[PDB]
Parts: C-alpha cells; sequence; structure tokens
C-alpha cells in the first residue's frame, strides 16, 4: 500500500515544529508580548498551535477592527484570495544543482556542517530568534515561473544576482507564516526609497503614505505572522485598511484598473504598498523551481558565497587570480584558496602589495583576527610570506605570532612557532 | 491519533524499525528528495525509532 | 589674529581602532571601522601630517602609547592630533579589555606635564558610540551615533568622520576648523532625518588655520 | 551658512543677577545691538524656573534669535532647557539659543554655551569690549576665543557649540 503520504506529511510537521520551537523559545519581543514557549531541545505541535492562534488572532483584530466593507471592497477579498503566488529567493550561491534545489537556514548551514556563505546583520539572534527559516520573497503576478520575474530587489537591498522562483503549490509551504514587512526592519519603504520609481511617481499623493507606517504598534516592534490559511486573507484586509485612509486618484483607477489584468497591475501595487516575506522551515527541496539569470555576478559576491562553478568562469587571467586570492586571504574561504592553488601557479613577487580596495598588508592580512590557518600555513610552506617581519604601517612593531597570541588562536599560535622560528 | 500508531505496519517491533528501510521508502513510492529525507531521519534522533516512543510528540 | 602653523613639519597624527572587542567585556564587536581608520589615514596623511594607526589597543597599551608620546620632542611640529575609534558612554572610552578614563589621556598633555607643546593645538576627535577636563588650547570634538539607518552594508563606517574627511578634502585650504566643525554637524542632522548630533568643546585660544 | 537675522526682531535678551557693574554694562551693550533686555535680580530658583517656562511660550515667530544670560553664584540647568527643546518651542526651531553664564552639558540641535569661573567680572567686561569692538567684522566664535585669549592672559572659558551654521551681528 502506498500509505508513505501518512508518514511524510507528518514527518514535516515533525521537523517544523522544531524550528518554531526556537522562535517561540527564544526572542526577546515574544518574551515582551507574552506569545513565548519553554527551552526544551525537542519540541512538539504546540509551536504549530501557538503559531496557529496567533495567526488567527493577527487576522480577527484586523477583521473586526476594519468595517463591515460593501459590495466594492468584497470583491478586491476574492481577486487577490483566489490568485497565485511565487516565491523569489535572490541568492548568489551555486544552487541549482542540476535538476534539484535544496536551500538551508542559517541554523542548519551552522549546525556543525558549515558551507560557506551567510547574509545577515546583527540584531536577529536576540530579538526574535528566526535564525531557522529559508526566507523568500513574495510575487503577486500570478503568471507562470519560466518568464522572468518583475521584481529584482527587496526592501532596500539586492540580495544576490540569481532569482530561484519557485511555485506556491509546494508542499513545504503548509507551515510558511507570512509577514507584510521585514520581521525585523518593521518598515515599509517610504514612496521614494521604493523600486520602480516610474509607477510611484506616476501617482504622487500614495508615496506620501506609503511611507514609514508600522504594524501592530501595541509594542513598536511588533509585525503579525499570518500561517498558510490566513496570509491571503489578510494581505486584502489590510490593502483595504491603507485604501480607506487615502485620499488619491488610486484609490480608484488603478485599484480597480487592476481588474482584468492581475499582473503588472496587482504586483506593482502590492509589492509598492508592502513588502512581504515567506519564511519556510529548516529546508526547502524541490524538483521543480526556475534559476534565472537576473545579473551577472562579481568576485566578491562569487569569494563570500563560495560558489566554484561561477568562480572558475569569473576567473580569467592571472591578473584576477591574484585579486580572487586577495578576496580569499581577508575572509578565511579555504576551499577558494585551494581551487585557486590548484588552478594557478603564483609567485612571491605580486604579493608585495594590497590591490587597490584592501587596507591591511599581507603579512596582517594572514594574521589578523577572521583569517584561516589553512592559507597562513600554505602561504608559509610555498614561502611567499616571511613568519619573522615587523609590520610597518599598522601596529609598528609587532609581528604575526603576537597577533596570534592576541587573538587566542592555539591552532595558529603552534603553525607559526613551529613553521617558522620567531 | 491511532493512524500516527497503525500506519506504520512495516514495524521493527519497537526498535530501530530499519532506518535504512525509512530512507529508501520515502525516496521510492513518493517521489521526495535526499536532502529531505535525510533531514527527516536526522530528525528522527538516535536508533530505537519506537512507532510509539518517537510520536510521544503532542 | 591666525596661529603660525608654519613649524618645519606640520605635527603628529594618531589614530587608534577598536574592532574586535576582547569576550570577557560582553560587546559583541564593532562593523565596518577599518575603512573609517583608511579614510582618516587618507585624509590626514592629506594634510602633511604623520599619522600612525593602532589597532585593537588595550588600556595598559592605550595609556603607554599616550605616555610615550607625550615624553617625545614635538619641537619642531606645529600642534597635535589624536583621535580615538572606540565603544564608550558620554565620558569613558573603552579599550578591548575595559574602560580608560579620558581625563587620564590627556593628564600627559596639560601643559604643566608637557613642555614640547606650549599654548599648542592638541586636538581630540572621540567616535565613541562628558565630564571633560578644561586647559590651554585643548578641542575636543564628540560625536555618539551610529547613523539614522541603512545599517545593511556599513555603508563607509559612520556619518561624522565621513562628512569630516568630506569637509576638509575642500574647504580645509580656505576656512578655519571651528568653521568646518560647523558645516560637519550641518552634515550631520540633515542627512539624519527620519536621534544625536555631536557637540563641540573647544578651549582654543586662536584661529586654527591648516596651511 | 549664516543664520538669518533679518527677522522683525533679533530676538530677546535676558539678564538674571542671582546673588553689578557687569550687568549693568550688559545693559547697554546688548540694547546698542537692538534687543528687548528684561533685567531681573535675586530670585529663588523655582520662580525663575516657572519664569523661563513662561518666555518659552511665546511667539518668537518674529524674533531672529534669542539669548538668556545668567550671573550666578542650587538650581538645574535641564529644569530650564527642558522648555527649550524647540519640539515645543515652535517659534524658536532652526533659531539660536545662546546661553552666556558665569557661576556636565545637555546635547541639543541648536545650542551654545559660555561656561566661566567665578573668580567688573573680567570674562563680563572682556566680552562688552569684545562685543563693542569688532561686532560687524568677525562671527561669534572668533569673538569669544579672542574673548578666551584676553582671559586666559590678563581656568578658561568652554565653549560648548551645538550650531549647525555661522552666526553674525549684522
Ligand atoms: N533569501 C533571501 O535572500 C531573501 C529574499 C527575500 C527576502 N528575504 C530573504
Amino acid at each position: 500500500a502506498a500509505a508513505a503520504g501518512k508518514i511524510g506529511a507528518f514527518l514535516r510537521k515533525a521537523v517544523a515544529a522544531q524550528s518554531y520551537g526556537l522562535m517561540f523559545a527564544n526572542g526577546k519581543l515574544f518574551e515582551a508580548t507574552g506569545d513565548a514557549l519553554e527551552k526544551r531541545g525537542q519540541y512538539g505541535f504546540s509551536a504549530l498551535q501557538r503559531l496557529d492562534g496567533l495567526s488567527r488572532r493577527n487576522l480577527a483584530a484586523v477583521e473586526a477592527r476594519l468595517g463591515a466593507l460593501d459590495s466594492a471592497e468584497r470583491g478586491l477579498k476574492e481577486r487577490i484570495m483566489t490568485g497565485a503566488w511565487h516565491f523569489r529567493h535572490q541568492s548568489n550561491a551555486a544552487l541549482d544543482d542540476g535538476k534539484t534545489a535544496a536551500i538551508a537556514s542559517n541554523h542548519l548551514l551552522a549546525r556543525e556542517s558549515r558551507s560557506s556563505g551567510g547574509n545577515t546583520f546583527a540584531g536577529d539572534k536576540a530579538l526574535l530568534s528566526n535564525h531557522d527559516f529559508v526566507f523568500f520573497g513574495v510575487e503577486f503576478s500570478g503568471r507562470g515561473k519560466q518568464d522572468k520575474p518583475l521584481n529584482h530587489k527587496h526592501s532596500t537591498m539586492d540580495f544576490g544576482a540569481n532569482a530561484y522562483v519557485v511555485p506556491d503549490t509546494l508542499p513545504a509551504c503548509r507551515h510558511g507564516y507570512l509577514t507584510l514587512t521585514d520581521h525585523f526592519f518593521n518598515r515599509v519603504p517610504g514612496g521614494r526609497e521604493a523600486e520602480h520609481q516610474d509607477f510611484v511617481g506616476s501617482f504622487p499623493q500614495m508615496g506620501a503614505e506609503t511611507g514609514r507606517w508600522i504594524h501592530e504598534g501595541k509594542y513598536r516592534q511588533n509585525a503579525p505572522i499570518f500561517n498558510y490559511r490566513d496570509m491571503k486573507a489578510a494581505v486584502a484586509l489590510h490593502l483595504i485598511e491603507f485604501l480607506r485612509d487615502s485620499k488619491d486618484a488610486a484609490f480608484k483607477a488603478y485599484v480597480f484598473d487592476q481588474a482584468m489584468q492581475s499582473g503588472q497591475a496587482l504586483d506593482r501595487v502590492l509589492n509598492s504598498v508592502f513588502q512581504a516575506e515567506f519564511h519556510i522551515p529548516r529546508l526547502m527541496a524541490t524538483t521543480d523551481y526556475a534559476k534565472h539569470p537576473l545579473r551577472p555576478m562579481l568576485l566578491k559576491e562569487a569569494v563570500d558565497s563560495v560558489n566554484l562553478p561561477a568562480l572558475s568562469g569569473l576567473v580569467s587571467s592571472k591578473g584576477d587570480a591574484v585579486t580572487a586570492m586577495w578576496h580569499a586571504i581577508d575572509k578565511g574561504k579555504d576551499a577558494v584558496a585551494a581551487h585557486l592553488l590548484g588552478n594557478w601557479r603564483f609567485e612571491a613577487g605580486d604579493f608585495a602589495s594590497a590591490p587597490p580596495g584592501f587596507y591591511h598588508e599581507l603579512n596582517y592580512a594572514l594574521s589578523e583576527h577572521g583569517a584561516s590557518v589553512y592559507i597562513l600555513d600554505q602561504f608559509l610552506s610555498r614561502g611567499w610570506a616571511a613568519v619573522n617581519a615587523p609590520f610597518e604601517h599598522v601596529n609598528s612593531g609587532e609581528t604575526m605570532l603576537d597577533n596570534a597570541v592576541k587573538y587566542g588562536n592555539r591552532e595558529m599560535a603552534a603553525a607559526l612557532i613551529k613553521h617558522g622560528a620567531d | 491519533i491511532r493512524e500516527a500508531f497503525r500506519v506504520f505496519d512495516k514495524d521493527g517491533n519497537g526498535y530501530i524499525s530499519a532506518a535504512e528501510l525509512r530512507h529508501v521508502m520515502t525516496n521510492l513510492g513518493e517521489k521526495l528528495t535526499d536532502e529531505e529525507v535525510d533531514e527527516m531521519i536526522r530528525e528522527a534522533d538516535i536508533d530505537g525509532d519506537g512507532q510509539v516512543n518517537y510520536e510521544e510528540f503532542v | 589674529n591666525s596661529y603660525k602653523m608654519d613649524y618645519p613639519e606640520m605635527g603628529l597624527c594618531i589614530i587608534i581602532n577598536n574592532k574586535n572587542f576582547h569576550k570577557s567585556t560582553g560587546m559583541t564587536s564593532r562593523s565596518g571601522t577599518d575603512v573609517d581608520a583608511a579614510n582618516l589615514r587618507e585624509t590626514f596623511r592629506n594634510l602633511k601630517y604623520e599619522v600612525r594607526n593602532k589597532n585593537d589597543l588595550t588600556r595598559e597599551e592605550i595609556v603607554e602609547l599616550m605616555r610615550d608620546v607625550s615624553k617625545e620632542d614635538h619641537s619642531k611640529r606645529s600642534s597635535f592630533v589624536c583621535v580615538l575609534l572606540s565603544h564608550g558612554e558620554e565620558g569613558i572610552i573603552f579599550g578591548t579589555n575595559g574602560p580608560v578614563d579620558l581625563k587620564k589621556i590627556t593628564n600627559f598633555f596639560r601643559g604643566d606635564r608637557c613642555r614640547s607643546l606650549t599654548g599648542k593645538p592638541k586636538l581630540f576627535i572621540i567616535q565613541a558610540c562628558h565630564k571633560i577636563p578644561v586647559e590651554a588650547d585643548f578641542l575636543y570634538a564628540y560625536s555618539t551615533a551610529p547613523g539614522y539607518y541603512s545599517w545593511r552594508n556599513s555603508k563607509d563606517g559612520s556619518w561624522f568622520i565621513q562628512s569630516l574627511c568630506a569637509m576638509l578634502k575642500q574647504y580645509a585650504d580656505k576656512l578655519e576648523f571651528m568653521h568646518i566643525l560647523t558645516r560637519v554637524n550641518r552634515k550631520v542632522a540633515t542627512e539624519f532625518e527620519s536621534k544625536q548630533i555631536p557637540c563641540i568643546v573647544s578651549m582654543l585660544t586662536k584661529e586654527l588655520y591648516f596651511y
């Protein structure tokens, strides 16, 4: 009997519970608000019941506070609610794998299985503790994946240069909550710092009101979270709330000119009024997706987010190999260094000056706080750096062993005193 | 609730219950991805995946 | 009445940076201060100065570094500039390991404890993101703010000590320091709108011209 | 680059003597600058705070600046600055708030202090003479630096300037 669904759909819940356990156990905001759970290592379905209740209350509150609507502002709740949604990812790494996309979260990418990459500004680990979620930007166009997305940037930052568009129909989106703004930066961008300035410049009065208007102001730094069932109604129910506080020609003549064309007249409206996000649990495994090249890569992004297939094409000559190696030195990317050394033969002549854009000499770059032991040892073995030579510009007088002792790297201090005299 | 108990007909009688068979059955029969099933089995923790012991889970 | 800064060489410059704080304090780290240090390096080296970077020092290192420059012979140079990039509160500056009082940094430059700089401009530029002492030609430019927004990218450090470099790039050959500082304080709180503003304590008895 | 002083009036001028010839000199050396001098005497240090609260609520939309001289000798300056944050005083926002004081600082967008030493008074007499000689040539910061030179030659007065543009008196 093909009853493997009864275990797959249960283990998916089991996995998602452990990822809502972190967010509902840690986090300043949920403890302050009263929506926090305990630390128990292995959580249960309570981490799903709490999300369901939170979504129910966060939708019912705005529904009750909002008026009973009318014949005009209830059809919008069917043009929007019964639509087609697709999620964008935009990351610079190498994720296609030919015919299988697998995107993991920070808490899985760093759970003793350390694959190089990462993009997070300090602050997320304490306030929310949602660093176990594969974030996704939402697209309301509704058309097929194989057409290049009309959006290119999130709230302000263009994360990657390689769109990974997926359809809503995946079974992994069942337990993915949605929030109308960035969960930490709960701030709708103003009418001037928004993408597609042509549409927003067409409607002048809209920009004055689509600015920084926060949500769930009972504690300032909240943002409502809606589960899969309650994520499509709450977008229209908040569009209505914004519209019945607006006096503009867009309040009629475009928001009801989008009815017969739900593409660039619905997406350009919703992604300008809001900046939504989708938060899938630990991993997103799929066989159907769309890898759309939006923008050509850069050496900084190819080295930061380690992507050998892209790096081997970006690097064309030794004049770029030296730059790639300098990028790898000041980040600790051992794999990139190994690739470059295996595909190039260097010489100590070109490592005697920092290329324009770098702020440290070689002996200080190899010995700073974030430097890697593998690259240091390899450079010492090739003899491209003197183990006993003092710094001239920064910290003059000191030596590499002094840096290794200051910061406490025992594996580096031993490698220095062993490979030299000091 | 009893369905969660009794779908595990291919039982190891309160034991690991053939973790390799669990790895390979989800691969062949419902068309998942290995990067997802190896995560599910990792979330199944250690050997001794009792059909009733594992799902004292509510 | 100008200052007559035309000595053989134009003073000394000291830049101190703290970016990777020691874990014994609790502060995680400071993001993107190396670009600030390099910008100050280039800007002040453009003014015929002798900059000396010192990255990630401790209290006992900072105090001894300041003391061993106090006993130098600044007789042939017309001024002295000291810049302190670190973390701290209203009137305390933090090393990697702990806090050192700003009062005990300028003690070695009080004039009664050093004769090399008698009535000489001892500029201080603190960017610690106010119980200040008083003596002779001391000028403190103090600021405490990470910025207004755009955290993402730490685009060129912080507003204060990039606007300072911007004004010293062009204005520093026709205006005097009090005017440059006012224009810096104007660019800040202007490209800062939707909140903290720098303060300028100045005990100078003359007009500071960098040419 | 320069604060506008072409408004109907060139601000107020309030002199307080919390305890003689120095304030008397201040009278004319600020009246000749086309000011509205409001002299005072010894007070208890709560009614003075209420008075600055009163002058905080006034149509300063026609004034060009604001001056507050404090010839003192047990009260908090924060309880005086609190009424002048500019957020409530909408008619003074973007305009100078001079606080010449003779006996910790509150940081705010557009203030300026003139702390001095208690030992007429040399500071006040030097300020009046300097403002009489050079008022139409130099801006205020240079005036105060020359005052510093005079005081230190014949403790040094501090200058806590949070100004955003230049001052001038013509
Ligand atoms: N994974 C991302 O870079 C991303 C995209 C959109 C929103 N949040 C994160």
